[PDB]
């Protein structure tokens, strides 16, 4: 097919051509020799279009192009924002939970492009392609879900899932036998802190200074709040609060943003800006596992 | 609106072939006959470019039947999913 | 406000049960089940490990090895 | 359509050439001509008729499936 073809030079052209040979190791769908008989060190057109011969010597299909992709997700991991979904209210097995999810979402409405990729830390991997009744699913459009065996949570890529989200997660929440499933409003970037957060598996003796307490103080409390341990690289934030003023509540709403959150804030009470004890919105977001607030008077 | 370009080739192709047919079982009086069709041909020309048209529409003269084909499968298929929505 | 216990071994709600109250059997109960996790763990690697010789298939296991399905052939 | 405009100036035009000619196989076949071509104009009139009821159809089905 030519889709498939396409779709596999567009992954390709988006794989930096420096770890190429590692998608290969990670794709294992074409023949060591085959892999040996094109260099590296030559143009990318050359090496694409040798890459294509490959493909179309053997049979080029859609399960494999999409491990190919599913597997540049992986490397990347940092190009798509994750939100979380939790289920609630004990004995799995991954046949018969494909069988189910796969059985679910082709009845969803007729067809979907759906692939599975079991990870270290059973870390399932699933890329789903959404096609409507009379078109073929489209490949340009994907959306990523990550399950955990026997876990309350999981984690999905929100690019274009706001066509149809109940639909995603009723389908989990069967496959999973699992009744309940909300959304909580947690969004980020970087997938790994989200891992992290989700499971909680984070001289001169002439210069007298003054004031010396309240910067022991300043740093102790800095220190007992935040830790030694290096804080889950988290990067946007915003609480939408609604107050009143008490100096018709005023209805405030403020967004956080940086390359590296809980360290800047970390450095705000040493640096003096904030006062020393930081306020509960700020010092409880590994802890409440909250990212967007609202607050009222 | 004149008429659209495509219609207007379509004719002329199909005047064409219209009048290399009636001139092929025709074996005496070639040339005026000939030429007096060539008038005919290039009057209906203009008149059919001078032609107004409302701003409608109107897709290529020989696909179009190969589309319903199509949407009429289209809607089969649809029909049958719907059934199927139905059913469960 | 920190562990490190797996995700998959049930404590929230054994929390709502005893972690309030009776604590001391919060704290059996828990090491029970991690107790009964690890020897699980270790039954399923020491299999894979040293008798993988007469396996002719991967085993598939769940994290919390509730579940185990595998084939064998003996000689 | 175009066609709807169209096909009312082929047959003035064909009527004025039947009139002007006096040929009687030349009559005949330009009456051929004339069955022919109308035939396959409203044929295709038709056809467009049945393409956008196929249209409305199909929305109205789109909106059904949805």
């Amino acid at each position: 097919d030519e889709t498939v073809a396409e779709f596999i030079k567009r992954t390709i052209l988006k794989i930096p051509m420096n770890e190429l040979t590692t998608i290969l190791k990670a794709w294992d769908f074409l023949s060591e020799n085959q892999l040996q008989t094109v260099n590296f060190r030559q143009r990318k057109e050359s090496v694409v279009q040798h890459l294509i011969h490959l493909c179309e010597e053997k049979r080029a299909s859609i399960s494999d192009a999409a491990l190919l992709d599913i597997i540049y997700m992986q490397f990347h991991q940092h190009q798509k924002v994750w939100e979380v979904f939790q289920m609630s209210k004990d004995l799995f097995d991954m046949k018969q939970f494909k069988n189910s999810f796969k059985k679910i979402l082709q009845r969803a409405l007729k067809n979907v492009t759906v692939s599975f990729r079991e990870t270290e830390e059973n870390a399932v991997w699933i890329r789903i392609a959404w096609g409507t009744q009379y078109t073929k699913p489209n490949q340009y459009k994907p959306t990523y879900v990550v399950y955990y065996s026997q876990t309350p949570y999981a984690f999905t890529s929100s690019s274009m899932l706001r066509r149809n989200t109940p639909l995603l997660g009723q389908a989990l929440t069967i496959a999973s036998k699992h009744h309940q499933i909300v959304k909580m409003d947690l969004r980020s970037r970087y997938l790994d802190s989200l891992k992290a957060i989700v499971f909680k598996q984070y001289m001169d003796s002439r210069i007298i200074h003054e004031n010396i307490v309240e910067k022991e103080r300043v740093q102790r409390i800095t220190q007992e709040t935040f830790g030694d341990y290096p804080q889950p690289q988290l990067e946007f934030a915003q609480y939408k609060l609604e107050t009143k003023f008490k100096s018709e509540p005023l209805r405030c709403l403020i967004k956080f943003s940086s390359p590296h959150l809980l360290e800047a804030l970390k450095s705000l009470a040493p640096a003096g800006i904030a006062d020393a004890p930081l306020s509960p919105l700020l010092t409880c977001i590994p802890n409440k596992r909250m990212n967007y607030f609202k607050i009222r008077d | 609106q004149p008429l659209s370009k495509s219609t207007r080739d379509h004719l002329q192709t199909m005047m064409e072939s219209v009048i290399m047919t009636i001139l092929s079982n025709s074996i005496k009086e070639k040339e005026e006959i000939q030429y007096h069709l060539n008038f005919l041909k290039k009057r209906l020309l203009q008149q059919c470019e001078t032609l107004k048209v409302p701003p409608k529409k109107m897709e290529d003269l020989t696909n179009v039947s190969s589309l319903l084909n199509m949407e009429r499968a289209r809607d089969k298929a649809n029909e049958e999913g719907l059934a199927l929505l139905q059913e469960e | 406000h920190h562990h490190s216990v797996p995700v998959f071994i049930p404590l929230e709600e054994i929390a709502a049960k005893y972690l309030q109250t009776n604590i001391q059997h919060f704290l059996f109960s828990l090491c029970e089940y991690l107790n009964a996790y690890s020897g699980r763990k270790y039954q399923a690697d020491r299999l894979q490990s040293d008798f993988a010789a007469l396996l002719t298939g991967p085993l598939q296991r769940n994290p919390l090895c509730n579940l185990l399905s595998f084939t064998y052939k003996l000689d | 359509k175009e066609l709807n405009i169209v096909l009312p100036e082929f047959e003035k035009t064909h009527l004025e050439h039947q009139q002007r000619i006096e040929s009687k196989v030349c009559k005949a076949a330009i009456a051929t001509f004339y069955v022919n071509v109308k035939e396959q104009f409203i044929k295709m009139l038709k056809e467009s008729q049945m393409l956008t009821n196929l249209k409305r159809k199909n929305a109205k089905m789109i909106s059904d499936i949805e």
